[PDB]
C-alpha cells in the first residue's frame, strides 16, 4: 500500500499523469490487481473540481511534429509527468468524451476522496513490466480553484496498492 | 436493433490500397490497416479487437493476362525480384487468377499470438514507441505471370478489406485533430 | 454527438445533468426553462415562466437531472437558463462560481441508416 | 406553482405586502386553496429574523388624513407594496399582537423556510376576483440584519400555488 | 383472379432512364420515378404506396471495360468529378460489373421515414408545393473504371425498375389531360 510524493495544485496547474506499472516499479520490487486511492484536502472555503481517470493503453503523441517520443519522455517514473495540452489529452481525443473510461469526480464542495479498482487487462497472460506501461492514472483539474487571496497548496496524494504481483 | 452491433458497425468493406504499375514490376503492399483516415478513425474507438481480413483484389487493365497473388505471413522471407525463387515456394498461400474472370477473394484468419490485436501499445520493443511486434500480420505480393508484351500496358490493382467476425473491447473517445503521419498519433 | 454523425436518422429521449462547483457556503437560485420547437425561445423571464421550467437551488442541492422529451430528426428546441437571484458568497471564498453540463441519451435512443462522417477530412 | 420577483432585504428595508388574489391575477389567468412557500438564503455569518404572516381581509388606512386610499395604492399588483409604518400594520393594530393570524418565523440562525396553506375563507360561496383582495401575505423584518461590513442582499422569494381556482 | 392484384398490376419492369456518354464522363440519374408518362400515370391512381426498387443496369458499347455503379441515399454527398474521393467511400452500396457478363442487378429496400411514400403532398417544405422531403430516395452514379482508350467509344446505359412487394392505399381517379412538366400537375 505505497504512497507517492504529494503534488501541489494551484490555479496555473494543468494536470498530472503517472504510468502505473512503471511509477511503482522503483520501490522495492522487480495477475496484478491495482487499487488506487486519491485524496486531497481543503477547507470549506476552497472550491473547484477534478477528474480522476485511469486510461488503459494510453499512447501519447508529440506536439506539432513527426518525431515519436523517446524513452525518457514516456517513462519518467514515480514523479509523474504533466499534460502539455489537457484539453486534447496529448493525443487528440477530447476531454469531453473522456468519461468512457473508469473515472470518479472529486468536487471539493461535496467530497474529497476517490477510489478506483483496476483489474488485470492485457491480451497476453504474461507481460514485460520493464517494457510496457499498462495503465495511466491521470488527474485533470477541470474547474480551477480560487479564494479571495492568491491560490493555495491543496495537496493531492495518490496511494497505490497492488494485489498478487507475481 | 440489428443495425448498431459492432459486427455490423465495422463491416464496411472499403478500399485500402490502389497502386498501379506500367509495362518495380510487382506489387508489394504491407497489410497495416492504417491506410485511409476514414477506416483508421473507426478503429480508434476500440482498444483491443479481433477479426479476419477477407481480401478482394480487383484488377483492370488499359490481353488475357494471368496474375499471381501470394500472401506472406510474418517471419517468412519476402521476394525482391519478380522471378525469384521465393515465388516458387509452396509454404504460403498463393492464388492464380485471370483478368477476364470475376475478381479473386481470399480470407485471412486471426494470426496474432495474443488474444486480440493491440491497436494501442504503450511500450517499447527491444532496446520504438507504439509498435507491437505481435500486432502485424504480413504482406501480400502481387506479380504478373507472363512474358511481357512490348505494348502499352497499365495494370491497376485495387484491394478491398471486409473485417468480419468482430469482437471489441474497451471503447475509447474519438480523435478530433487530423493526423500527422501513420507511425504514431501526433497532432 | 460523435456517434450519431455516422448515422443519419435518430430518435430518442435525451437526459441532461448540470453540476455546480463553487464553495461550500454559497447559495442562490436558478431556473432552467425548456422550450419545445413549436414555441420561440423566451428572452424575458416573465414569459419564461409560461414554459416548462424547474427552480434549481444550489445550496440545498448540488446537482440536477433534466429529462428531455424525445422527437425524431425529420426535415428545434432549447434549454435555457436564467439567474433567479443574485449570488451571495462569504468574504473568504472567491466570488466566481462555475457550472458544468452533462448529456446522455436514454434507452429508447435509436439509429437507422449508416453513412460516412463529414467530421474528419 | 408560480414564483414572483425576488426582493432584496437590507438594513433599511421595512416590510412587504402582496394582495394574494390580485398579485397572482396578472399571470395567465382570468374554491381556491392557496399554498405559499417563502424561502430566503444566507450564509452562516448573517443574522436576523423575519415574520411571515397571512392576514385575512386586511383593510389598510391612509397616514394622518381623512382620505380613503385609491385604486392604485391598494391594488398595486404582482410587485407588492411596502409598509409605511410596520409597527402599527398601517391600520393601528399592533405588531406585537399580530401572531393571532397564521404565521411562521424565519429566524436565519435556525431555518430559512416557511410554508403556509391558506384555505378558502369568504362568507359568500362566490367572489369577484377583480374587485376583492381576499388574503394579504405580509412579511415583516423584526430584527434587521448585520455583518461586519455593510448590509447584504439576502434575497427573498415567494412561491404561490393555488388549487381548484374555478 | 390472380391477374388483377395490385402486386401484379404494377410489376411491369419498364425502362426509366437511358442517357449515353462518349469518350460529364460519369452518369448521374436521380431516382425519381416520374420519368416516363406511361409509368407515371399508373402511379397516379394511388395516394400512398410502399415498395422496393430492383434496379437492373444494361450496358452496350459501340473492349473489356469495367463499370462501377454506386448507390447514394439521401443526406450523403454525391460526387462531382470522376476520380473524386467520394467514389472510394465504403459507406454506400457499390457494384463492379463488366460488359461481357450478364447485366447487373441490385434491389433497394423501402427507405422512407414514414409508413409509405406520399405520392401527393398538399403542403410546403420550410418557408415549395408538392415536394415531400421524406419522399425522395437518392440517386445512383455510374462511372467507368479504366484509363480511357483514345478510340471511338459510345457507352449507352439503360436502367430498368421492377417495383415489387406492392401495397396500395386510397385509389384515385386517373389523369386525362397531358402533362406540362414533371415538377407538378399542371395542364
Amino acid at each position: 500500500f505505497y504512497t507517492l510524493k504529494s503534488v501541489k495544485w494551484e490555479t496555473g496547474s494543468t494536470g498530472w499523469w503517472w504510468k502505473l506499472p512503471d511509477a511503482l516499479n522503483n520501490i522495492g520490487m522487480f495477475r496484478s490487481g491495482f487499487l488506487i486511492h486519491v485524496q486531497c484536502n481543503a477547507t470549506k472555503f476552497h472550491q473547484g473540481a477534478l477528474l480522476v481517470v485511469a486510461i488503459p493503453e494510453h499512447q501519447r503523441g508529440a506536439h506539432n511534429t513527426n518525431t515519436s517520443p523517446g524513452f525518457d519522455d514516456i517513462m519518467k517514473g514515480e514523479e509523474g509527468g504533466t499534460f502539455n495540452h489537457p484539453y486534447v489529452l496529448d493525443d487528440g481525443t477530447s476531454l469531453a468524451c473522456a468519461t468512457i473510461f473508469p473515472h470518479q469526480w472529486i468536487n471539493l464542495r461535496t467530497n474529497n476522496s476517490a477510489t478506483i479498482v483496476l483489474p488485470w487487462m492485457n491480451a497476453a497472460p504474461m507481460d514485460f513490466p520493464l517494457r510496457h506501461n499498462q495503465w495511466t492514472l491521470a488527474i485533470i483539474p477541470v474547474v480551477p480553484l480560487g479564494t479571495r487571496t492568491t491560490s493555495s497548496m491543496v495537496p493531492i496524494t495518490v496511494s497505490i496498492a497492488p494485489m498478487c504481483c507475481e | 436493433v440489428s443495425e448498431t452491433l459492432v459486427e455490423n458497425f465495422l463491416s464496411r468493406a472499403a478500399l485500402v490500397s490502389k497502386r498501379s504499375f506500367e509495362y518495380k514490376n510487382f506489387f508489394k503492399w504491407t497489410i497495416n490497416t492504417r491506410s485511409f483516415v476514414q477506416l483508421r478513425r473507426k478503429l480508434e474507438l476500440f482498444t483491443y479487437l479481433r477479426f479476419d481480413a477477407e481480401i478482394t483484389i480487383l484488377t483492370t487493365v488499359a490481353p488475357d493476362l494471368t496474375l499471381q497473388a501470394m500472401f506472406v505471413p510474418t517471419g517468412a522471407l519476402t521476394p525482391e525480384k519478380q522471378d525469384s525463387f521465393h515465388w516458387q515456394s509452396g509454404s504460403n498461400a498463393s492464388v492464380f487468377f485471370k483478368i477476364s474472370d470475376p475478381p479473386a477473394r481470399i480470407t485471412i484468419p486471426f494470426m496474432c499470438i495474443n488474444s486480440a490485436y493491440s491497436v494501442f501499445y504503450d511500450g517499447f520493443a527491444g532496446f520504438l514507441y507504439g509498435i507491437n511486434p505481435a500486432d502485424t500480420i504480413g504482406n501480400l505480393c502481387v506479380r504478373i505471370v507472363n512474358e511481357h508484351q512490348p505494348v502499352g500496358f497499365t495494370v491497376t490493382v485495387r484491394v478491398y478489406m471486409k473485417p468480419k467476425h468482430i469482437k471489441a473491447w474497451a471503447p475509447r473517445p474519438p480523435r478530433t485533430l487530423p493526423y500527422m503521419s501513420i507511425a504514431n498519433a501526433n497532432y | 454527438g460523435n456517434i450519431s454523425r455516422y448515422y443519419t436518422h435518430w430518435s430518442g429521449s435525451l437526459e441532461m445533468t448540470f453540476m455546480f462547483c463553487g464553495s461550500f457556503m454559497a447559495t442562490g437560485k436558478l431556473i432552467l426553462c425548456y422550450t419545445p420547437p413549436g414555441g420561440s425561445c423566451p428572452t424575458t423571464r416573465e414569459t419564461a415562466m409560461l414554459g416548462t421550467h424547474i427552480v434549481w437551488d444550489f445550496g440545498l442541492q448540488s446537482s440536477v437531472t433534466l429529462i428531455i422529451p424525445w422527437i425524431s430528426g425529420s426535415h428545434v428546441g432549447y434549454v435555457t437558463c436564467f439567474m433567479q437571484t443574485n449570488l451571495i458568497v462569504p468574504s473568504e471564498s472567491s466570488d466566481t462560481c462555475s457550472l458544468i453540463g452533462f448529456i446522455a441519451a436514454k434507452d429508447d435512443f435509436s439509429l437507422r441508416l449508416m453513412r460516412d462522417s463529414p467530421d474528419i477530412g
